[PDB]
């Protein structure tokens, strides 16, 4: 998906968009002035329909990282594992292309 | 042989994503909208226009 | 009657909804591009139609995906 | 050509069969064996 | 304008045997998943699956049963790994051992295992121990239940089976089906009345009730009575949906009428729907030629003068290929005193349609007369269509 | 060696069949792996969908 094909997105074919960007969110807490203040918060996963603008919010909790490495590459495997559960949940009618 | 009038291009709502010859496409979108949905209201009033 | 001068004109270059569907029917479709590139390395993966076991499909199945199957 | 038998298969099963017929081996008493094989030549041109 | 080859018509199925090199990349990424901390469970399941498929037949019980071992205590995980091993007693009967000791709660596993045993003595040990572990599973019962031969033991598993599941019907129902007495109905009862039972289950109790076969008409009461008692949710022909089935079985078409009778009087009290009527209309319509929808028609009628019923009731019958011409004898005999007087105000072909009945049943010619002449003698300014059959 | 393979390879089948139907079963097709891409027809196709 590029500059070039955005109008592609808005076919009549069902999608969804995914951010994976905000699930292992750390925080260090930041006003206007810029005060340290270290935490490590619950997350996300963002899945859109743009078509519809539903937002499938799967809202990670912190109890997951618990005893965990490698957090990042189990972040993404996580992230996965949420899409693929979002997908059977959808009927076929409604599910994405 | 002429330029007398210019041809632009017919947007609609199912266009409106596609077209670029128009400013403001996705820079305004409300704006855009505006713009298409107007468009299409003016050719439609045309028509009803015309008939009247 | 005659063949035409051979010229080479470029003159096209059209597009449009309306347009570009008729001109999809003859564009070659993406997972047939994808067939078209087959992997370097691998013994790339053939289908055996009993009238000619020849055909490779190519690099439309992904790896993972040929690893399990089909598409 | 049945749908059991690919023709190397039927060809090797025929084999066995000229084989595993009683007693043709045996020719002491003069026996003839004859294993005619032929086209039907026009057949499926000359259908009326 | 040679045309592109329709996308959707590419080659398919029954390809060429997957290549090493690809594999390993599938390898490398779920290796990649399940050392990236475990999922706990799913990720060995993922590989496990991958390597069904790859195929491979080996490598997946070398690896899979060693994932279980260490970290994780999912039954899914268990069932896999039994799954894996098809090779058909020991290696299964461990793994069972296995998952039952660190998971007993989850029935799947139990379910497995009794798949797995094939001596029936062994199976009804492992329902035992299943049901020490798990209390509350319904089909564990069922099958508990369904395995014995003799009664006392049969009729213990049974009560404890109630005493452990507060509300299984079906195990309900055959509890009531062994102890086989009035008292006995009685005490089901009592026990379960002090529950609480809200939506539909005092219609086991009028199926006990009609065991006797011959009682009936206290059955309307009953029914009566059942509704006033709960604290009820509001509901109109789900009873009709429900009694169907229950109703095609053996002596429970009976009862299902009561019930049916009871639900009527109940929607009368309430008031006149419309819809209602038409959806119980369009059940009777829906699996036709039965008792109970022919019931509802004959309550009706009963009630009110409809003449689409009637001819509904007809239709029925013929379907059927006799019960309708007894209610209407029954109509008649019972309550021509208040019959007559509707009769007469409606001036109708109920009456034909008797007669006609009437001719179908007798080639005798006498019976039928003698009904024709009670109906002119009924009809007291005398109806015209009764002497032209006569 | 692929006709008299094929002869062994079904009667391996057959043997199997009846064991999975003494102990009430499907035929696994995974122990099916190594007698497999032998036989005419294949074993790969009793199992194809």
């Amino acid at each position: 998906l590029n500059s070039s094909n955005y109008a592609e997105l808005f076919n009549n074919d069902i999608k969804l968009f995914v951010d994976d960007t905000n699930v292992y969110r750390v925080t260090v807490h930041k006003t206007f002035e810029g005060n340290v203040a270290t935490k490590a918060i619950n997350g996300c996963i963002f899945t859109l329909n743009p078509k519809t603008g539903h937002l499938f919010l799967k809202i990670i909790h912190t109890s997951v990282w618990a005893g965990q490495k490698r957090l990042s590459q189990l972040a993404k495997w996580k992230t996965a594992e949420e899409v693929s559960a979002l997908v059977r949940s959808l009927p076929k009618e409604e599910q994405p292309k | 042989l002429g330029l007398l009038p210019k041809p632009e291009p017919k947007v609609k709502l199912s266009n409106m994503m596609s077209v670029f010859e128009n400013d403001q496409n996705i820079t305004d979108p409300t704006a855009w909208e505006k713009v298409v949905k107007d468009q299409v209201d003016l050719r439609k009033r045309k028509h009803l226009e015309e008939n009247e | 009657k005659a063949l035409p001068i051979p010229e080479d004109q470029p003159k096209k270059k059209r597009a449009g909804r309306k347009f570009r569907k008729y001109k999809e029917k003859f564009r070659l479709s993406h997972v047939r591009q994808l067939q078209n590139r087959m992997e370097f390395g691998k013994q790339e993966q053939t289908v055996l139609d009993s009238y000619g076991e020849e055909v490779g499909l190519g690099m439309s199945n992904t790896s993972l995906q040929q690893a399990v199957g089909a598409t | 050509p049945s749908d059991s038998e690919i023709p190397p298969l039927l060809v090797y099963k025929w084999t066995q069969g000229i084989n595993n017929l009683s007693e043709i081996w045996d020719v002491s008493r003069g026996q003839s064996a004859v294993l005619l094989e032929t086209t039907l030549g026009e057949m499926a041109e000359k259908i009326d | 304008l040679s045309y592109l080859k329709d996308l959707e018509n590419d080659r398919v199925n029954s390809l060429s045997d997957a290549t090493l090199e690809d594999l390993q990349k599938m390898r490398t990424i779920l290796k990649s998943y399940r050392k990236a901390d475990p999922t706990n469970p799913q990720g060995w399941i993922a590989s496990a699956r991958l390597e069904e498929k790859a195929r491979k037949f080996s490598v997946a019980k070398k690896i899979i049963e060693n994932g279980c071992q260490e970290c994780p205590r999912s039954s899914d995980i268990w069932l896999e790994n039994i799954r894996l091993h098809e090779s058909d007693v020991h290696y299964c009967k461990t793994l069972v051992a296995t998952a039952i000791n660190f998971n007993p709660t989850s029935p799947l596993l139990w379910f497995k295992a009794i798949d797995l045993e094939s001596t029936t003595v062994n199976k009804y040990r492992v329902v035992r121990k299943a049901l020490q572990e798990i209390p509350r599973d319904e089909g564990l019962w069922k099958l508990a239940v369904s395995f014995e031969a003799d009664k006392a033991q049969v009729i213990k598993m049974l009560e404890k089976a109630t005493q452990f599941i507060p509300q299984s019907m079906d195990l309900l129902t055959a509890y009531t089906n062994l102890q086989s007495y009035h008292n006995a109905k009685m005490t089901l009862n009592s026990f379960r009345k002090i529950l609480p039972q809200e939506p539909e289950i005092w219609i086991i109790s009028t199926l006990l009730e009609e065991r006797n076969n011959p009682k009936l008409v206290s059955l309307l009461k009953e029914g009566l009575l059942e509704l006033s008692k709960n604290g009820y949710k509001a509901t109109l022909s789900a009873w009709l949906k429900r009694a169907e089935a229950l109703n095609d079985a053996p002596n429970s078409n009976l009862t299902c009428q009561a019930i049916v009778y009871a639900i009527l009087e109940w929607l009368r009290e309430s008031g006149e729907y419309e819809s209602e009527l038409n959806n119980v209309d369009q059940i009777l319509e829906k699996m036709p030629h039965s008792k109970v929808q022919i019931a509802v028609l004959k309550k009706l009628i009963q009630w009110d003068p409809c003449d689409t019923v009637l001819w509904s009731r007809l239709k029925m019958a013929t379907e059927s290929y006799e019960e309708l011409l007894a209610f209407f004898q029954e109509l008649l005999f019972q309550t021509s005193d208040d019959i007559r007087a509707n009769m007469r105000e409606k001036s109708p072909g109920l009456l034909m349609m008797y007669v006609s009945e009437y001719w179908k049943a007798q080639k005798g010619d006498t019976r039928q007369t003698l009904v024709l002449i009670d109906q002119i003698i009924d009809f007291a300014p005398h109806n015209l269509d009764l002497r032209f059959f006569k | 060696n692929e006709f008299l393979d094929s002869q062994r390879v079904w009667a391996e089948y057959a043997t199997k069949r009846q064991e999975a139907i003494q102990q009430n079963r499907r035929l696994a097709f995974e122990e099916l792996e190594g007698s497999w891409d032998r036989g005419i027809p294949r074993i790969s196709t009793l199992f194809q969908r």
